[PDB]
RNA sequence: GGGCAGUUUGACUGGGGCGGUCGCCUCCUAAAAGGUAACGGAGGCGCCCAAAGGUCCCCUCAGGCGGGACGGAAAUCCGCCGGAGAGCGCAAGGGUAGAAGGGGGCCUGACUGCGAGGCCUGCAAGCCGAGCAGGGGCGAAAGCCGGGCCUAGUGAACCGGUGGU
RNA sequence: GUAAGAGGAGGUAUAGGGAGCGACGCUUGCCCGGUGCCGGAAGGUCAAGGGGAGGGGUGCAAGCCCCGAACCGAAGCCCCGG
RNA sequence: GGCGUGCCUAUUGAAGCAUGAGCCGGCGACUCACGGUCGUGGGCGAGCUUAAGCCGUUGAGGCGGAGGCGUAGGGAAACCGAG
RNA sequence: AGCCAUGGGGGAAUCUGGGCGGACCACCGCCUAAGGCUAAGUACUCCGGGUGACCGAUAGCGCACCAGUACCGUGAGGGAAA
RNA sequence: AACCUGGGGAACUGAAACAUCUCAGUACCCAGAGGAGAGGAAAGAGAAAUCGACUCCCUGAGUAGCGGCGAGCGAAAGGGGA
């Protein structure tokens, strides 16, 4: 029967309020030092498209 | 094999302790455009049985709407949704006395 | 069939290309930061509102149109001009 | 490598940072640079942990 | 503690095994955009500089012949000639003396909050940056400054270490 | 055999189990460095345990709960020789 | 007499000296349940609809708003709120 | 890492006794443990009766019929035709 | 015949590998009870001075959490009803 929202996507992903899934940005950890403040701050929030319609066809259930 | 772009990173904060969730307060907003419609009083138990709220616990007036006069009845309300409610209109807080 | 010492190589190593050559000649309106030169060395040195990088790069600088110049004791140069 | 190692910079005047590496081969002491905190201007800054 | 149990024990590849190989940057093959394959040719990177960084004052080489105690093909100085054959860490390629090279003074923009609009590209990541604004260094000013002449010196996520909010 | 117990064996180191060779005649040389194995009441490392100097949350406090050093805690491997 | 390289599977590509089948009959393979999702046929319309159950029927429907979807989003969160 | 349940060890109290409100402490509530019994609402179909946009002798129960029969295997079991 | 409670309790398979996790506490083994089984009056629930045995359905809810944060597994409270 009823579907599985994805547990991981959810507890990792920001789909916006218009069928739009937009995460966060990827790289940042383990990093930092030998590195700009550019760097820095265009690691902040991020974007994606394309796949998340897999994305939005795996939010399901409670959309969000 | 790649991570299926799981290379994502997550941002849920405080996704999950263990006692469940915590019990607070969840608000209800409401457009007071969609106040505009309607005319008399706005009460929680009343405006459930229109459309809105929802059992919804608390309700802040809120959203675009006109100067009407009338009672609108809740716990908190907007800031900017007192603006519209200065040109007419009373505000109740909390609830019971 | 008898194969008896053969070997092997070393070379199979190739560094990855990146396009490199010019983006907007003149006749083609550019709008403030578009890059426009990718070149290694001063292949083509800025001017009128053009911008190098920190890579020998050109890019534009105003919401005009690139042309170009041949300065021999000076080098090659690219200036992008807008308009009045 | 670490002989260059990983070190970050500190205020004074209660905590801040900003990033930057070292080299310890290198006469190099210990370092009050000259940098600016998240909070008002430009200040001290001194060298700390890894 | 194989005595017994359940499982791991890469892939490429002129059949497989041995040998070699996996990623990053340069130069050909590459047929004047891009790009373009091979166990096809040729070499390099996992580091370095708190000054090898940032501004202002400034100088220009490698070499050639001629002339000189040690020196003497080549330590040094001098004369005249000498448009880049020198240098620019490291491989090569691009480039550069109208500076990126080499000397000195003050310093510390390997700055914060942001980022128009472009490179590139399947995704992801990577590359570029005017200006705004805080404040800051130097500069008589004009002004440069989001490290190094540029391309290699690099590792999404999950785990947590450590300081803070 | 989880076990009760079983065979060993109502047999006792000329007896019972395990291994290498395989009558008999000749014979069986050097190496304890790696390892297996025999022993060795000093010792390194290490367990739960035992212990409690010392730290914290919280109550006004009495108290309660957690963190925990010194130092004593085996087998074992290291060590020592055969 | 003019002409004329079997059917299938698989192949870059086959009549194949590649495979499957002596011949005829009958059986024999993209469904369903729930959720999801693009549309599409209607009804309603800032509203839409009920699940379990209860009542009725002997293929007779009907009550039954609990809930789910919708009117608002932004942010990890507090909270702010057409921002 | 609470709570419930407990295999080894220690080892209480009787209404200021006592478990829990998710480390733990204060408080404020909640409930009275370590004795037992309880229908109905739910499940199941060997069984009987009713129904069908269920099959019509290869389909249908394996079996429309003299089928858990022949016969196959020691054997557990297999499983016809009609 | 099947359902029901308790005691034992796998593997394939999934995670495109495989242990941790899955399949599942399922298949089967055993014990026993009965038209039912079992369950059963609160040392409960849960945050409101709020309720009031137990089983059942729906909703809550793929929610909240659990997790080599992967596979995927997945509560109760409240509500409406029996």
């Amino acid at each position: 029967p009823k579907m599985k929202t994805h547990k991981g996507a959810k507890k990792r992903v920001k789909i916006t309020a218009s069928g739009k899934v937009v995460a966060m940005k990827t790289g940042k950890r383990h990093l930092n030092w030998q590195k700009s403040g550019k760097e820095i701050r265009q690691k902040g929030r991020k974007f994606v498209l394309a796949k998340p319609e897999a994305e939005r066809i795996k939010l399901l259930l409670p959309y969000e | 094999g790649r991570s299926t772009t799981l290379m994502r990173l997550p941002k849920r904060g405080m996704q999950g302790q263990v006692p469940g969730e915590i019990k607070r307060p969840r608000y209800q907003g409401v457009n007071l455009k969609d106040l505009a419609r309607f005319e008399g009083e706005v009460t929680p138990e009343l405006l459930v049985r229109a459309g809105l709220l929802k059992k919804g616990y608390r309700l802040k007036i809120l959203g675009e709407g006109e100067a009407k006069p009338l009672k609108v009845v809740a716990h908190a309300f907007s800031k900017s949704a007192l603006e519209k409610l200065k040109a007419a209109g009373g505000e109740p807080v909390l609830l019971e006395a | 069939a008898h194969k008896k010492g053969l070997g092997s190589t070393r070379n199979g190593r190739d560094s990855q290309a990146k396009r490199l050559g010019v983006k907007r000649y003149e006749g083609q309106v550019v709008r403030a930061g578009n890059i426009l030169v990718r070149q290694r060395g001063t292949r083509f040195k800025p001017g009128k509102n053009v911008g190098m990088g920190r890579d020998f790069t050109l890019f534009a600088l105003v919401d005009g149109v690139v042309e170009f110049q041949d300065r021999g004791r000076l080098g090659r140069y690219v200036h992008v001009r807008p308009l009045a | 490598v670490r002989i260059k190692l990983l070190l970050e910079c500190t205020e004074c005047k209660r905590r801040n940072y900003a990033t930057e590496k070292n080299k310890r081969n290198t006469p190099n002491k210990l370092e009050l640079r000259k940098y600016c905190p998240w909070c008002r201007k430009h200040t001290v800054h001194r060298e700390v942990k890894i």
